[PDB]
């Protein structure tokens, strides 16, 4: 098979030996991407002001989130300074390598500045078809407000200020694409329910005020234990976190 | 070459077509071999199969590529599998058409459709060229 | 019936979350966003694989490296012991020896193998490395080469084919074989070692422990009637002894969006009135043959930098950020290098400060890999106060005045290895 | 005796509440407001018998859908190969397949059947369906049907007979037979179905999978001492096959309050002094043969739209929300539909918007259900540009000026499929 195809092979010395994938050295092994793809990372972060929501807040929602194993598609800017240097996380980048998935996420919603209540729902059926969270007033009616019997959790922040959440696998087919397109229009049905895992909305429910400052909303996700990459095609190219912040100016 | 016939040529048989080899393959398998189960629970509709139709090795398109447009990357090929393929009989308005094609007739009259593929790349150089 | 319960109470510590780092041998409790309230998972099937993750598995797979010609009609470098090609052996592949696109403005895309991709995501690696080498030949061609792996050193400064027979070496015959593996040892004073490229601002970057060399043994041949350039396509993917230590912040990121912002309290540029500027000659710069940027085609009319901060480093060169301009340039030879630029039309994309008294001036260097290597080497010249005669070939020729910029063009510090 | 306890602490996790997903198979802990502090559950008897919601049993139940006349006599429809009765299969029932109840400034009320209710709450669905076709005959009526499931079609713009007969079907005959049963297969390119009808905005909707079409084989016959009139009731109820997914929100709420609040920003009407407004004709308008709102009787003074948002579809008809008027209108059987109205006064539901340079105008629609299709359609046929004599057959024609309104009218943007 000639992917590992190696013949007419010259080894000068024997092989090393094996530590058991660092399991001699250190106390652990590291043998699988699938045990660092369920470490935490961020996956969408960003702050909400009272002039971002609707005039009048009827509950309404702050966050419409798109659920991608491979993250959202990040936008490096002044305002973001991890997604300009420390782009993408090791998650995108394991999920580049391979085609398709079948599995749940696990999420982690941190709201911080805000002593009312969130409710957080799960919509499968209606996943986006853009790579990018909407915001606020921005939001549609349809999902701006709470939908009826979809799986949900409504957490007071006086109790806790972290939210638990573990999204499920509800897509008619057989995988879920990854790494899409957000332009894709022979193939809008691919994108549009074999794709996302189905939109997550965070909401506020409580008349209390935003303050000056405004929320911050910070979502962490890994997968799941029923989650699985599936077919393993090439790697696309890569850029180099040290062609960010030049070294040129070793401390900035 | 050392006998009156030029040597042996292996051979592979396909429904009612032959084919020649020469040489030693590259071999490639794109994802693991399966045998399919959850295709039943989609169609309640018997599922027909042509083998003597669709198992026949069928010839594609021949490619000509020159020494001056042979650059690092170039494209010989870039094709939708197997909708290039399957579809390669067009009319005068490019328009495709499942009606000519033994392998393909199967295709007019179906709605929904699966298989496992095969191709094989033929290449046929003189002694003295490199690439 | 309603009997006392005096247990006495017990102490907990409150905590906002579970675990955020482990990732395997632990349960993880959570709020599942179900209808059933079990351990439940996704069905499976043989219609859907199991997780394809298992790193040797992955890093296993070949990945291309740069490619390059053999050329039997070359009677200067087709002669035993020439070096046709070495770099250091390490997961993460050189980056100059790995195929690219650069991108004005943006980031460059680099094609990594498997193995560097994985490792990119860890901070230590071992093992075995497994080098296959592709030969573009027929039955005409033929040669002997020897690959050599040298433990401890990370360049050719010192490297003579006479030199690498003393290590650990294979010799191979190119007559009618067009493929074979070098399985490389891995020679080190510690068990793990530190991977080479690492985070932002060389966030624990490190350096390889040893070097690749092939040498021409008996050099190629040819005949009349058969190509006389044997491309070589070199390939890389890990031994069945090799292994990754420790998650740490990728030293790669997707190349989805290649986007970056470049610190703006780093950013440099011309004084006012001292732009637009173009490249050209004056005379008390090298009788005016090198390339410089000007303002203007009065004499001592060279383009002025604003003040550089004194936090940047003094062997950093610099590269365009906002808009550029393209220029005609050249470069010969230089002796002891493969180092040349042919005379064409280039875009602007890098350049090196001259300092002439309180006066900052820049000079103009290509967008491209080997202009930046020159670029970065020039800098270090003029580091070291090296002198003004040797860093002349190193400069870019002057042909002719080249179009001006749109306005003031911004510059921002780099530095390589 | 009062010994130490230094056993550890443990590290625990605060949350305000238990799951709010989970309805099955798992504990929830809960404060019982009853007098007994253990598991406590109301009693029972046969009196009193165990829940009857297991879906099988709810979806199993059938369901009327729009019955059809099927007219002897009819020398131009009662052939063979025309189509009597035809729609796309999927649990939900298409709307205009259903017997409905409109009510002016309020939403309609559809009669679903139990398998149809029971998927509104659920996201995904699968398996065969029963259709069970009733006739009002007596012994001495006559008829052969082909009925055909044609899988991934969703409308009958390519049906004919002589295509359906090459599709999963089966040929009913009608001797002295009143009910049969026609169980449609499920024939998918996936396993789930997503629902067609989803949510406010039409969230989370789809199309359906596959149509069922009803032909002419050999065209019914009667006596003349007996109705030659036979009306077919279709029913539908789920096969021992059938599933449904997951939980999403309802399609459908209860018709016990029928008001609605559209959105206020959606609204459009008449500008000031363009008002009241009524139905009549005039002359730049196909001769003044065709309904158009107008404030007066002079000409050229057809009422005026105010400001229209850029967020409405251009492919999108209006409907009216306040108080509306009656109007006498008619239109003639348009070739290769079964689309007329007959001369009647009707009340003003729909309206189409008539652009004219800088000046918009507005065409109305009578309140009925194929009002609202014609209505659609020429909203439609406007967004293509079609010709102007083309869409002439699709608009209401004028009978006579009709009452004018008590003040301006109030328009709301609505779309089908």
């Amino acid at each position: 098979m000639e992917r590992t195809f190696t013949p007419n092979v010259m080894q000068p010395t024997p092989l090393l030996p094996t530590t058991n994938d660092g399991r001699v050295t250190f106390g652990e092994a590291f043998n699988d991407l699938k045990d660092l793809a369920r470490r935490y990372q961020l996956y969408w972060e960003g702050t909400i002001l009272e002039g971002n929501l609707r005039a009048i807040r009827r509950n309404s929602a702050l966050v419409q989130l798109p659920l991608y194993p491979h993250g959202l598609r990040i936008q490096p800017d002044v305002n973001n300074p991890i997604w300009n240097i420390m782009r993408d996380g090791h998650i995108p980048v394991i999920s580049s390598g391979f085609r398709y998935f079948r599995g749940g996420l696990r999420l982690r919603i941190v709201v911080e500045g805000l002593n009312s209540c969130v409710w957080v729902q799960h919509h499968p059926d209606r996943p986006s078809i853009f790579s990018r969270p909407i915001i606020g007033r921005y939001i549609a009616a349809k999902d701006a407000y709470r939908n009826h019997a979809y799986a949900a959790y409504v957490q007071n922040m006086s109790v806790n200020r972290t939210i638990e959440v573990e999204v499920p696998f509800y897509q008619p087919g057989l995988y879920g694409m990854l790494n899409a397109s957000d332009n894709n229009t022979a193939n809008s049905f691919d994108r549009l329910r074999f794709t996302g895992l189905g939109d997550l909305l965070i909401g506020i429910e409580g008349e209390q005020p935003i303050p000056k400052e405004g929320i911050e909303i910070s979502v962490y996700y890994s997968i799941a234990d029923d989650f699985s990459f599936n077919i393993f095609c090439g790697f696309p190219p890569m850029v180099y976190c040290d062609e960010t912040y030049s070294a040129a100016t070793p401390d900035l | 070459m050392d006998r009156p016939e030029g040597s042996e040529e292996r051979t592979v048989q396909t429904s009612n077509v032959v084919l020649g080899e020469t040489n030693i393959e590259s071999q490639d398998i794109a994802s693991k071999e399966y045998s399919p189960t959850w295709d039943r629970l989609a169609s309640s509709e018997v599922s027909d199969e042509y083998p003597m139709l669709t198992d026949r090795w069928l010839f594609w398109k021949s490619v000509k590529w020159e020494v001056n447009d042979s650059a690092f990357g170039k494209m010989l090929v870039q094709e939708k599998f197997p909708q290039s393929w399957v579809q390669m009989d067009v009319n005068v308005n490019n328009i495709p058409r499942y009606t000519n094609i033994p392998n393909f007739i199967p295709f007019n009259i179906h709605q929904y459709m699966r298989a496992d593929f095969e191709v094989k790349i033929y290449v046929n150089p003189n002694d003295f060229v490199s690439g | 019936d309603n009997p006392p319960d005096p247990t006495p109470a017990k102490f907990f510590v409150p905590i906002p979350s579970h675990s955020w780092a482990h990732g395997t041998n632990t349960s993880e409790p959570t709020n599942t966003l179900r209808l059933d309230g079990g351990v439940v998972g996704v069905g499976r099937s043989d219609d859907i694989g199991t997780s394809d993750t298992a790193i040797s598995g992955i890093i296993g797979v070949y990945g291309l490296l740069k490619p390059f010609d053999w050329n039997a009609n070359d009677t200067g470098r087709n002669v035993g012991g020439h070096l046709l090609w070495s770099m250091p052996v390490h997961p993460q592949v050189d980056k100059d020896q790995v195929i690219q696109v650069m991108t004005q403005s943006k980031l460059t895309q680099y094609y990594l193998p498997p193995i560097s991709v994985v490792s990119s995501l860890y901070a230590y690696t071992r093992g075995s490395i497994k080098y296959k080498f592709l030969f573009g030949n027929n039955p005409r061609h033929n040669a002997r080469l020897l690959v050599a792996y040298i433990p401890g050193i990370s360049s050719d400064n010192r490297l003579t084919l006479e030199r690498a027979r003393n290590s650990a070496h294979v010799v191979f015959s190119l007559n009618e074989v067009s493929e074979f593996v070098f399985t490389v040892p891995y020679i080190t004073d510690t068990m793990w070692w530190p991977r080479k490229y690492g985070g932002p601002q060389a966030a624990g970057e490190f350096v390889a422990p040893s070097y690749i060399c092939m040498f021409i043994l008996n050099p190629l041949v040819a005949m009349e009637s058969v190509p006389s350039i044997v491309t070589i396509v070199p390939m890389i993917a890990a031994g069945d002894d090799f292994e990754v230590a420790v998650p740490a912040q990728p030293a790669v990121g997707l190349s989805r969006n290649i986007d970056v912002i470049y610190p703006k309290d780093s950013i440099i540029s011309f004084k006012s009135g001292y732009f637009p500027v173009y490249v050209g000659s004056w005379h008390s710069f090298f009788d005016s043959t090198k390339a410089i940027l000007r303002y203007g085609a009065v004499s001592d009319h060279i383009a002025q930098l604003g003040n550089i901060p004194a936090n940047v480093n003094r062997k950093a060169f610099w590269i365009v950020v906002g808009d550029t301009i393209k220029f005609k340039t050249k470069l010969d030879k230089i002796n002891g290098t493969e180092w040349f630029i042919p005379e064409g039309e280039y875009t602007l994309g890098y350049g090196v400060v001259w300092r002439d008294g309180a006066y900052a001036y820049m000079v103009p260097y290509p967008l491209t890999p080997l202009g930046e290597k020159i670029a970065q080497y020039t800098a270090s010249l003029l580091a070291s106060n090296t002198a003004i005669s040797q860093i002349r070939p190193y400069i870019p020729d002057y042909i002719v005045d080249s179009a001006a910029s749109k306005d003031n063009i911004l510059w921002s510090p780099i530095e390589d290895r």
